[PDB]
């Protein structure tokens, strides 16, 4: 019986998504993973008991003779010393505070923990912040509405089995995040010969011309999108989309009008 | 009998884990059955504030981040929503896509909820050890459809590694489970406990795949990026190779559904019959879905395949008509200001104003809608009463096997094991539609690839968004002027039926359907769970 590292995965102010796209790991699938690599002690979404025991799981891990890593989904909700935004009677940053205090690395799943995310947008009703700027911690960033469950399953599996990879400015893992989304886009040449769709309609739209006079932000954006996929199968542009700039900080409102370069 | 204890005194079970977002959940007993109840929504983000003043089109990008559980239902209501308040009617392509989307969305959602967020409620994994797999093979051959996952070798590879798991002394998801050490509430057979959990690996991989057609159309998944308003953007998701393996990829998931799903569903139920005198309401309501004509929000009311409908007081002979003018949220017991009360959601307010944990008086972040006074319970349940009722002739074939394979009159569907029951049947009935639907759209987009429509943004509008997500009724409300954002409400299907009392201090229908449930282990509460999550609650929705 081999050890399996502890992971212990927060929920603050999520959507969900971020889990969702954890899950759908192909390599490995998430049986695999939680029953061959890591031991994933503490899950809102997945984990079979509730209430104090739960609650009693979360402390179990967090008292853990081996230690564990962090895995937090959601921005943090500070108004109101906190209360917006509570988990068995505690505001999530009391307690995403507490697990922070001891983990051997904080790996933040989506844009939410990594950088505040949609909450956050203005004007900010809860006073959202990402979570190295409520606890003043650094944190490895696996960014994305959700990120691709390549780049955050790779994050874990490279801190487990490496350390921490190479980050940008943004703490985000180079690996994943080096490259801008426009320069590996299959419309690129499109882009190069001024050639543009006006609207969704239009002729232009049917040939597959880019994107950019439509909004897209793939030019700013910095994700590996087009060249890994999504769900094996696509991705928004081949879908005939704009990028929304969803791996950026603060994209809700740096991308925004979303249809717009303005 | 029923297990049942003795205890008298409050429970609280926070967090309310497996389900999306964050749920307390209050409970008064009383010699073993519950007699109060409050359902407190934990957590506030407020995308009705934040869409204030941005533009219209920005609307679905937003919204569809209330949720990545039922991911895209957000952005197709936002899209509809923003499409009548301009008035533009989408071409037939893009109804097609966007029904199609929506039906890949019910078949990954509803898996998973069973799975992986339900069964844990009534399947006693560590049980599955005991079980001989020999004989889990042989009653399995006995039940259900014949498959390879389930022979004596396959079920034996999946007790061997729960085995080496449970070993470990790493129990992961598992630690604390209220059916560790047994449980009077779970009543499964050892064998069918193997045969459930052998399943619920299986989902893991097949949700992958159920998503991968979903991203076909959608783009990707979770949080699909294919709609515009006027349509579609997709034309790839018109050609015949993506189509095509789309097909494949829905008849994989289909069978799972068929092969796994639905005789697991039937097990359980065959089982815990008790379940079905358990955790009933009384009023139903659903904006219907798959729609042959979405022209505008009347026309998807009336040509929804899935039908639109209220029923009252369990009332099966009176299907009324959906009326959009009758619908408004109160906030008597919810964190928001004085004197939002009655709002129609084209009048709706949101103006958070936290008050303290478990103040009897203002309990929730999520409003609590009410249609013409009365609490609504929404999604697979409503919809199923609302389609047999009016006689759709899948509902009406599936329900009365149902019925009949259980030995248990359609009154029994009143119940917490009901309304998992609702879930399981339309599912099947999604599948049953799949290739027609498939073919429908692979036929209209060889001849003609039109896909969006043009459209302008006028000055000054309303607009609203219907569907029936894997949740039930959803509802976006726009108010347009000088071209921005004025107002723009959520009523999500969540907020129906896990939001608190109304003004008049009406329980929603989680706070009653919880009254009368048993409890037979105070310490670990599981029934409080089946009831909570047979209503498939996601508080992200609920509440955005
Ligand atoms: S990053 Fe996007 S998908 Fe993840 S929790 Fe935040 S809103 Fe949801
Ligand atoms: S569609 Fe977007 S990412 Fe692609 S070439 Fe045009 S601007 Fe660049
Ligand atoms: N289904 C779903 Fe999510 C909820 N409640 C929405 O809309
Ligand atoms: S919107 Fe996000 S998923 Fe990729 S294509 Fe743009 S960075
Ligand atoms: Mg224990
Ligand atoms: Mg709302
Ligand atoms: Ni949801």
């Amino acid at each position: 019986a081999k050890h399996r590292p502890s992971v212990v995965w927060l929920h603050n102010a999520e959507c969900g998504g971020c889990t969702e796209a954890a899950i759908r790991t192909i390599k490995p699938y998430i049986d695999a993973l939680i029953l061959d690599t890591i031991s994933l002690d503490y899950q809102e979404t997945i984990m079979a008991a509730a209430g104090e025991a739960a609650e009693a799981a979360l402390h179990q891990a967090l008292e853990g003779k081996d230690g564990y890593y962090l895995v937090v989904e959601g921005g943090l909700p500070t108004i109101d010393g906190g209360q917006w935004g509570m988990v068995a009677g505690h505001p999530m940053i009391e307690t995403t505070k507490k697990a922070a205090a001891k983990a051997k690395g904080i790996i933040c799943i989506g844009t939410c923990s990594a950088y505040g995310g949609v909450q956050k947008a203005k004007p900010n009703p809860s006073q959202a912040k990402g979570v190295s700027e409520a606890l003043g911690v650094k944190t490895i960033n696996i960014p994305g509405c959700p990120p691709n469950p390549i780049n955050f399953v790779g994050a874990v599996v490279h801190v487990l089995t490496k350390g921490i990879p190479d980050l940008d400015e943004n703490g985000r893992p180079k690996l994943f995040y080096g490259e801008l989304v426009h320069d590996n886009c299959p419309r690129l040449p499109h882009f190069e010969a001024s050639e543009f769709a006006p609207s969704f309609d239009s002729e232009e739209a049917k040939k597959g011309f880019c994107l950019y006079e439509l909004g897209c932000k793939g030019p700013v954006t910095y994700n590996n999108c087009p060249k890994v996929l999504f769900n094996q199968v696509n991705w928004p542009v081949q879908a005939g989309h704009p990028c929304l700039g969803c791996s950026e900080p603060d994209f809700w409102d740096t991308m925004t009008p979303f249809y717009e370069q303005g | 009998p029923t297990p049942q204890s003795t205890f008298t005194g409050p429970i609280v079970v926070d967090p309310i884990t497996r389900i999306e977002g964050h749920l307390r959940i209050m409970v008064e007993v009383e010699n073993g059955k519950v007699k109060d109840a409050w359902s407190s929504s934990q957590l506030f983000r407020g995308l009705e504030i934040i869409l204030k003043g941005r533009d219209p089109r920005d609307a679905q990008h937003f919204t569809q981040r209330a949720c990545g559980v039922c991911t895209y239902v957000h952005a197709l209501a936002s899209s509809r929503c923003v499409d009548d308040a301009v008035k533009v009617s989408i071409p037939a392509n893009a109804r097609m896509m966007r029904n199609l989307v929506m039906a890949s969305q019910y078949l990954h959602d509803h898996l998973v909820h069973f799975y992986h967020l339900h069964a844990l409620d009534w399947v006693d994994v560590t049980a599955a050890l005991k079980a001989d797999p020999n004989k889990a093979a042989k009653l399995a051959a006995s039940i259900a459809p014949a498959r390879p996952g389930n022979s004596a070798k396959a079920l034996k590879a999946v007790q061997d590694k729960l085995k080496a798991f449970v070993e470990s002394g790493q129990l992961g998801i598992f630690t604390n489970a209220y059916f560790l050490g047994g449980h009077k509430a779970y009543y499964l057979p050892p064998e069918v406990d193997l045969i459930a959990t052998a399943h619920y690996l299986e989902a893991l991989h097949m949700q992958v795949k159920a998503a991968s057609a979903m991203a076909i159309l959608g783009g990707k998944n979770p949080h699909t990026q294919f709609t515009v308003v006027g349509g579609c953007s997709n034309y790839q998701g018109l050609t015949k190779d993506p189509l095509a393996n789309y097909l494949a990829l829905s008849k994989e998931v289909c069978q799972f559904v068929n092969e796994c799903y639905i005789p697991d569903l039937l097990a359980v139920a065959g089982f815990y019959k008790d379940w079905g005198g358990i955790g009933g309401t009384s009023n139903y309501l659903a904006f219907g879905e798959f729609a042959t004509d979405d022209s505008s929000p009347e026309k998807h009311l009336a040509t929804s395949q899935f039908p639109s409908g209220v029923i009252t007081g369990r009332d099966l002979g009176k299907v009324d008509n959906v009326d959009l003018g009758a619908i408004y949220e109160d906030v008597k017991y919810s964190w928001y200001a004085p004197g939002g009360d009655g709002k129609h959601p084209y009048d709706g307010v949101t103006d958070p104003k936290y008050t303290k944990l478990d103040d009897k008086d203002h309990y929730s972040w999520m409003k609590a809608p009410r249609y013409k006074g009365k609490a609504m319970e929404v999604g697979p349940l409503a919809r199923t009463f609302i389609a047999y009722a009016k006689g759709q002739p899948d509902f009406k074939k599936v329900v009365d096997m149902v019925l009949g394979k259980l030995s248990v009159p359609a009154t029994a569907l009143h119940s917490t094991l009901g309304r998992t029951a609702a879930r399981g049947i339309e599912t099947a009935i999604v599948c049953a539609n799949m290739e027609k639907w498939i073919k429908e759209m692979a036929d209209s987009g060889a001849k003609d690839n039109t896909l969006c429509a043009k459209w302008e943004m006028p000055e000054e509008s309303k607009g609203v968004g219907l569907a029936d997500a894997p949740r039930g009724a959803l509802s976006h409300w726009i108010r347009i002027k000088g071209k921005k954002i004025d107002n723009f409400q959520l009523v999500v299907p969540s907020t129906w039926n896990l939001g608190p009392r109304g003004a008049q201090g009406d329980k929603s229908p989680v706070e009653e359907a919880l009254i009368g449930t048993p409890i037979a282990d105070p310490k670990r509460p599981v029934e409080i769970l089946r009831t909570v999550h047979a209503f498939d609650p996601c508080i992200a929705c609920g509440v955005h």
